[PDB]
RNA sequence: CCGGCGAGGGGAGUGAAAAAGAACCUGAAACCGUGUACGUACAAGCAGUGGGAGCACAGUGUGACUGCGUAC
RNA sequence: UGUAACGGGGCUAAACCAUGCACCGAAGCUGCGGCAGCGACGCUUAUGCGUUGUUGGGUAGGGGAGCGUUCUGUAAGCCUGUGAAGGUGUGCUGUGAGGCAUGCUGGAGGUAUCAGAAGUGCGAAUGCUGACAUAAGUAACGAUAAAGCGGGUGAAAAGCC
């Protein structure tokens, strides 16, 4: 339930070889504002797909 | 003759031992008293 | 156009032009030193007890002392440790002739 | 040390080594193991010791020519502009001078001038005596210090 | 006279923890795992000033045995043909030869045979 | 030019923040300053402040031309950790470190 | 002047072919270890492959003295409890007749990264014909 | 602006050393039987 | 100037010095990063040591494979 | 627990017995170079140094030599803003503790020598103090009475209004 021995940083480093973040890289433009947004999600400014969905 | 010039006897000074002090002085990890009894503890030693 | 002879107590196989490390002979540097007992001289054709009249003769180059090399001795929990440096005195013989 | 006899916790029970006070000298801000206590650092001298070096550093004085006997070394004025004349002529510059009489006219002339030291031919020491270049006496002092000597 | 040890005891741990550069992970950094990972190797390097001498005999005897074979002897006959045949080169030298100069080896190995038998 | 620009003090933890870090090293500027848009991490949002300041630190002091740079070094730092106490069962009291840390973006053309 | 080591780029390994029929296995499998490892060989160096590739030939027809054929047991684990598997020799030359000349020889490599790859070059065939006139191998005979 | 407050220790503890070590009061761990 | 009329930072300036900026002389070590060279995804164990390729630099660095080797 | 009673592979000799020869094999012996202790040497003419003999595994322990640190004298001396101590590298050389030179930081002090005095050398004492790791970005976020929306403000609102 505890350690019997420090494991190190070659240990501690390779636990975290999967705790590496995933960036997007897939930033959609808008057809009629030129807006990025995340896929399927509506604009900042709020188009959707071309509308004017919640200004 | 001059005061950074005197010099003892040879063998007029003996160093004196320093006791506990490492493995290369021959008086390390016990100070000469050997191993556990009572004449190895602070104090120890019968009377006369 | 190699051959072989015996200095140090260690034999060497020399070629001519060669610089070989031999242990500290006690002759002054700049010297031309013979080697009279040569074990073989080969080439495109051999000679191999002693030879009976090849001599290596070679030039002395430097008297130095070698890369230090620590001596550790110790006993685990035996209360016992002791080091010791080293640096061998050699002597470089660039080589002369091969007879 | 300033601190409480209170041992800081119990012998056993909790997982810290044993301690008992908080004065130990193994403890920081308490307790210098074998502290120090004002003591006396003289050494005893032997009088045929003692004379038998001042005898022994006189003798090596005339050896080295180090010691120059004048008749005498007095001065005017109780001025130190004089006296730092006094050994110019003398070619002196890091000197004592041991004269018998109680001159308090050259006692004071030397007494800014660094490497120059008078005395009274009774206070006479080792280190004062190989210490400086030359030592100048007073005929009437070699006579005083020939005796005390034997 | 105090004297303080944090000047000297920088030096001395900076000595050991300076021996032991390359070393894996606190053997390379902490002065405790770094001073018997020194020891340590400086044991290893008296032994193996020993052990380089056998090993390298070891190796020169392994290569002669193969240059023997290939000249038609095994290694016992070829160093007992030598002996009796009064050839005093010595094993570092005789595995110089058979990578170097096979000839001046088949040479060899003919005054060690002839003198044998 | 390199252009620095630091945020020191951070008050999220080095490794937290050197997940989004990572994500933008030797991006493009303005691919590097989306990617911290559509993160949702904290740090995004303290590394974002960054990586706009020395945008904004290059165009007013070295130069100009945001366009070519490139986020070159992006490095995080432990600051100084700040001690608390949680109290725990028993009278038992742990020691929480509110760890800092020191974000520096180096852009440059 | 430092002794010669032969280098894992310089070495010219030749290929051998070997006739594997009516020979003791382990008096054969010593033999394949030998020019394996490259000790036939003046430039040998125990650090490095310096053998040779060995094509061994009917392997099933190798010989064994006595009653091993039917009294040389082969035991493997398979990690699980029960584990102890065992195969004679003559359920191993039905099986896969290959595995007795390579489980010999591998027994006599080294063991380790080195000694693994020497048993690399041994090309251990049932039958009596290789694919490898290629690499045109030399006769060995035992 | 008043800031790099300290790390305040529990009341309890005078000797902040131990502050965070040990509670210092009873020790219970019972399952011992050693005849 | 960026920021939230923040915090922090980048300039400009002071000064011999701001890597003396106040969390301020010097700033070690543990510990934590970034960059670079090399090694590393069929290889078993006190992690070194002896041998040793290859590679990268201008001797240094790394260290495949290998012998011996169970800390204090 | 798994072959598990050649170390293994394997061996009908690679096993036993007898004989013989060769070879391997240690830090033993020899060679080569070095160093030290002890003697015998009058070898020298304080006697160093030489010549020969032989010896140098070591715990407890005894004996003999040193190294370095701080402080006093030598020191109103020498070094030092044309860069001290310290820190950090590198190189060189001592049998060792170590020593020296120097590139960079540092920005004001340091001390040949020979003596002198010791708070004189740390890896351990479940040592003491500080700092920082580890587990681990894990467990948990403290009553299972419960929240959802729309406005507002705001840099930002599940929690504020």
């Amino acid at each position: 339930a505890v350690q019997q021995n420090k494991p190190t940083r070659s240990k501690r480093g390779m636990r975290r070889s999967h705790d590496a973040l995933t960036a997007v890289t897939s930033l959609s433009v808008d057809k009629t504002s030129g807006e990025k947004h995340l896929r399927h999600h509506i604009t900042a400014d709020g188009y959707y797909r071309g509308r004017k969905v919640i200004a | 003759m001059r005061l950074n010039t005197l010099s003892p006897a040879e063998g007029s000074k003996k160093a004196g031992k320093r006791l506990g002090r490492g493995i290369g002085s021959g008086l390390g990890k016990t100070g000469g008293r050997g191993h556990k009894g009572q004449k190895s503890r602070s104090g120890g030693g019968v009377r006369r | 156009m190699y051959a072989v002879f015996q200095s140090g107590g260690k034999q060497h196989r020399v070629s001519e032009g060669q610089t070989v490390r031999l242990e500290k002979l006690d002759i002054a540097t700049g010297e031309t030193v013979e080697f009279a007992e040569v074990l073989m001289i080969a080439n495109g054709e051999e000679v191999k007890p002693f030879v009976d009249g090849g001599v290596i003769k070679a030039e002395v180059v430097a008297h130095g002392r070698g890369e230090k090399v620590k001596i550790v001795k110790f006993r685990r929990r035996k209360h016992y440790r002791k080091q010791q440096g080293h640096r061998q005195w050699f002597t470089d013989v660039k080589i002369t002739g091969i007879s | 040390v300033t601190g409480s006899g209170k041992k800081p916790w119990r012998q056993k029970g909790t997982g810290r080594a044993r301690s008992g006070s908080i004065k130990s000298p193994i403890w920081r801000s308490g307790g210098v193991t074998f502290a120090a206590r004002p003591q006396d650092h003289s050494q005893k001298v032997n009088k045929k010791m003692y004379r038998g070096a001042l005898k022994s550093i006189l003798s090596e004085l005339v050896r080295q020519d180090r010691l120059i006997v004048v008749e005498k070394f007095s001065v005017e004025a109780p001025k130190t502009k004089l006296l730092a004349q006094k050994l110019k002529d003398m070619a002196l510059e890091d000197v004592l001078i041991i004269t018998g009489e109680l001159d308090e006219n050259l006692f004071l002339a030397a007494r800014n001038l660094h490497k120059v030291d008078v005395r009274d031919a009774t206070g006479i020491d080792p280190v004062s005596l190989i210490a400086f270049d030359k030592v100048v006496m007073t005929a009437d002092a070699v006579k005083q210090v020939e005796e005390m000597l034997a | 006279a105090r004297v303080k040890r944090g000047v000297i005891a920088r030096a001395r741990h900076k000595k050991i923890l300076k021996q032991a550069k390359g070393y894996y992970g606190a053997r390379s950094r902490v002065y405790r795992v770094a001073f018997q990972a020194v020891i340590k190797a400086g044991q290893y390097a008296y032994r193996d000033r020993r052990q380089r001498k056998r090993q390298f005999r070891q190796l020169w005897i392994a290569r002669i045995n193969a240059a023997a074979r290939q000249n038609g002897i095994s290694y016992s006959k070829f160093i007992n043909g030598l002996k009796k045949a009064s050839v005093e080169i010595d094993r570092k030298i005789l595995a110089d030869i058979a990578v170097f100069d096979k000839v001046a080896f088949t040479a060899l190995v003919e005054k060690a045979k002839a003198a044998l038998a | 030019m390199e252009t620095i620009a630091k945020h020191r003090h951070a008050r999220s933890s080095a490794q937290k923040v050197r997940l989004v870090a990572d994500l933008i090293r030797g991006k493009k500027v303005s691919q590097a300053l989306d990617i911290l848009t559509y993160t949702n991490k904290k740090a995004a949002v303290l590394v974002k402040k960054v990586l706009e300041s020395a945008i904004a630190n290059a165009e007013h002091n070295d130069g100009a031309d945001i366009d070519d740079l490139k986020v070159t070094k992006i490095f995080v730092d432990e600051g100084p950790s700040m001690k608390r106490i949680m109290p725990r069962a028993k009278g038992r009291a742990d020691r929480i470190l509110k760890r800092t840390s020191h974000i520096t973006v180096v852009v440059s053309d | 002047m430092k002794t010669f080591t032969a280098k894992p780029e310089t070495v010219k390994r030749d290929w051998y072919v070997v006739d594997a029929t009516g020979k003791t296995l382990g008096r054969l499998a010593t033999e394949l270890a030998r020019r394996l490892r490259g000790k036939h060989k003046a430039e040998y160096t125990p650090h490095v492959d310096t053998g040779d590739y060995i094509i061994v030939l009917n392997a099933d027809k190798v010989a064994v003295t006595g009653n091993k054929r039917t009294d040389k047991v082969y035991y493997h684990h398979t990690g699980h409890i029960g584990g102890i598997k065992q195969a004679t020799f003559e359920e191993m030359i039905a099986r896969r007749p290959e595995r007795v000349i390579e489980i010999a020889v591998k027994g006599m490599l080294p063991k380790g990264p080195l000694g693994r790859a020497m048993f690399r070059k041994l090309k251990v065939y049932a039958g009596n014909e290789h694919n490898h006139a290629a690499q045109q191998p030399q006769v060995l005979d035992i | 602006h008043c800031y790099e407050c300290s790390s305040d220790c529990p009341n309890l503890q005078p000797y902040f050393s131990r502050c965070f070590s040990t509670p210092v009061w009873i020790s219970q761990a019972q399952g011992i039987r050693a005849g």
